[PDB]
RNA sequence: UUAUGCUAUCAGGUGGAUGGCUCGGCUCAAGAGCUUAUGAAGGACGUGCCAAGCUGCGAUAAGCCCGGGGUAGGUG
RNA sequence: CUGGGGGGCACCAACCUCCAAAACUAAAUACUCCUUGAGACCGAUAGCGAAAUAGUAGGGUGACCGAACGCUGAAAAGUACCCCGAGAAGGGAGGUGCAAAGUGCCUGAAACCUGAUAGUGAUGGAACGAUACGGCAUGAAAGGAUCUCUGGCAUGAAGGAAUCAUUCGCGAGGAUGUAGUACGAAUGUCACUGCCAGUGUCGUAUCUUACGUUUUGAAGAACGGGCCAGGGAGUGUAUCUUGGUGGCAAUGGCUAACCUUUUAUCUGGGCAGCCGAAGCGAAAGCAACAUGUGCGCAGCCUUUUGGCGAGGCACGACGUAU
RNA sequence: AGCUUGUAGUCCGUAAGGGAGACAACCCAGCCCGUGGUUAAGGUCCCCAAGUGUCGACUAAGUGUUAAUACUAAAGGGCGU
RNA sequence: UGGGGCCCCGAAAAUUGACGGGGCUCAAGUCGACCACCGAUACCACGGAGUACCGCAAGGUAAUCUCGUAGGAAGGCGUUG
RNA sequence: AAGAGCAUAAGUCAGCCUGACGUUAUUCAGCAUAGCAGUGGAUGACGAGACGAAAGUCGGCUCUAGCGAACUUUUGAGCC
């Protein structure tokens, strides 16, 4: 706190001088009155008692990637000026494994020819996908 | 301008917004045009919750050839199609970039104030 | 000439604050890093012309011999 | 060896991978008795306990505890000779030195003690003072000279009489007129004068039963302080949350260890990684509006009444869990 | 019971200044500094600023001379007036 | 005979003593009225400071701003480098 | 228990029945105003029924008491 604010003051903004004594002017150190005395605040906090659920090992579980259908398309041109992707007779050949996306979703529109290869798709992104006219191929 | 508006002016530290708050108050007296002293009244604000406006909706709301006074930055993010003048406080490089090659301008607002004396059709944006 | 006293200032005593100075302390960094039965570190006693303490030294006892550097004084 | 082990409960099968129960091995790293360098470090009650005759004096049977003490001057030039005194004490006179700085000797505060000066004082009542008026003492510098003192004239806000006359009342007195007059804080102006401001102490009038704290309540017969000087109390690392000011900005932001260091700075690299970008669900798993409608502030246009209306609010639609 | 526990308003706590003999919380008043003026509560014999004030009666006991109040005596009687 | 005002008896406590004290009797007491004056920082006037809000500034408005403990916020002074 | 409610009835008797049902959302009081479990009580929604010509009534016994978190074990349906 701002020592200069309190010179002069003696009790320093804690009120009597038999505040600010130690632990037990706070109600227990850490943690402390978990549901006794701070049942409310630990509610409220976010640590309420209790275990629910499991956990699967990490070395099966895999957290995919996502790209979504209207962002693939959007920035397509600046995909085909990095080089990533590619414009043989018109429709943009682009892969999705050399980005490191696992997944295509659908949210968005898709107005380009897109041919777009790749591990995954939702029913809309497919849906959204070839209503344009494109392709896509189920890449392995 | 109380003591109120002197507090918040002397908070700021770079010069160029000061010179456009004072700049802005003599040009809103001089034409008589609220505009000016609204845009100085929103650049005395704090300074976490300025404006920061994507390029996506320039293009949601706005149409064929308008001016606006956006007291933010113009961040690039989403396709402009049609020519539109977007005199901002300042602008992220491939903003600029899009904006020249849709055809529109990126002027500042000294540019914008001493262009036009009145904003007669400015459209403030957030 | 009102004594014993009270208040304020001045001169002096006692005392050792303040200021100025400081071969000391502390912290960080870069190096360097074992020694002793061929008797160590540490201790007791002694050792000076006048010498009590500390420092050095050991009955050859604030010391002896050799090689280099240094140059006119030396005797912690 | 046609063998044996492992692949996060046991066994079977496939696949992948290794060869224990013997042994050695530089460099990158840790530390500071010690050597060198540097410092937004302390500056003698501080900094190590020790500016070291300091682990000492001293204290304890012992394990062990543990202080205080810096400074003449440029040069000792460290007070010759004379008088007093019992004097190798000490004093006086007289010298040295820019200056006594006269030996634990730079400067030399307060408490405390001795003397002098001013006020007061042996008929007198107390939180030791604040305010106004007087006596006595001082008032050189740093404070005043249309300033100090005494008067005249002009304007004067709120307020505002005395005196006399008429009239009412049992009476104390009231009402009207004299009169909103004569005066009135102050604001200007013309003469007059040499003091005033300030400081000490005493007297008169009004007021006040100290200060910090605990207390519903303190002058308390509640607690603390004899006095003076010095010392003496919201700081750092990690992590979470939120303001004021900034850089960059979905083609996002920042680098960490380290290398280039040419001595700790600095310039340029460093994409490992962290946060953001998609959520729901215990999990398997599945995977959304890049605007469909309305009300409407600011701002703009306008017949000053309406219109457009970013952000804001309210809907509708969709992802997933049940 | 100056006791204990409730409730409405206002206060002390944290509230100067004026008046009550002194009075945490009772009456007037809620307060920046300086000067002038008129009033509030309360008072006007002296202490003490302003009435030995006016009109009509009562008391003879120094009764009384004490807004509220934790500080002020009752039943009963009197051919006292 | 009944209803009223004042007073008397009923009425005894320990240091000396409490209408605040002196004292007060057609009152300096009690009851019902009345007149004049005194008396705050209240209210009025003048000058000054600060604050709140507005205004580009100059400046403008304040009967509807000026108490304060725990405590929140804003601007300044000082010590060493 | 105490208080409140009830007459072609919320009381007495007879006939027929088991709504003393599975799942789920708000609002009220516990806990005026003004945060606080679990858990209860009033309106509803989905799926099945009883009685009755139908309207309707039925989420026990006219209304307000008869009860307990996390962790742990056991049991039921289906899944991970
Ligand atoms: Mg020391
Ligand atoms: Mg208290
Ligand atoms: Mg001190
Ligand atoms: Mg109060
Ligand atoms: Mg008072
Ligand atoms: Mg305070």
């Amino acid at each position: 706190m701002d020592t200069k604010k309190f010179r002069g003051s003696r009790t320093c903004g804690g009120g009597t001088h038999k505040n600010r004594r130690g632990a037990g002017n706070r109600g227990g150190r850490g943690k402390a009155g978990g549901c006794k005395h701070h049942f409310v605040r630990a509610m409220m906090r976010g640590y309420s008692y209790g275990k629910h659920g499991f956990k699967r090992p990490d070395e099966v579980s895999r957290d995919v990637s996502i790209v979504n259908v209207g962002e693939l398309d959007e920035l397509a041109s600046y995909l085909v000026e990095e080089g990533l992707a590619e414009v043989k007779d018109g429709a943009y050949h682009i892969n999705l494994e050399n980005l490191g996306i696992e997944k295509v979703l659908g949210s968005g529109r898709v107005t380009k020819n897109l041919v777009v290869t790749s591990e995954e798709f939702s029913a809309s992104a497919r849906e959204k996908i070839e209503n344009a006219g494109g392709s896509c191929i189920d890449a392995e | 301008m109380g003591k109120k508006s002197l507090v918040k002016l002397t908070r700021k530290t770079n010069p160029r917004i000061v010179s456009l708050i004072l700049t802005l108050k003599e040009r809103a007296n001089g034409d008589s045009a609220p505009i000016w002293k609204d845009i100085a009244k929103r650049l005395e604000a704090p300074s976490r919750n300025y404006a920061a406006v994507n390029i996506s909706k320039i293009n949601r709301h706005t149409a064929e050839d308008d001016v606006l006074l956006i007291p933010g930055k113009v961040l690039g993010a989403g396709l402009l199609d049609h020519p539109v003048t977007i005199a901002a406080l300042t602008f992220s490089d491939s903003a600029f970039e899009k904006i020249t090659e849709a055809g529109g301008k990126c002027l500042s607002l000294e540019e914008i104030m001493e262009a036009n004396p009145k904003g007669s059709g400015i459209r403030i944006f957030r």
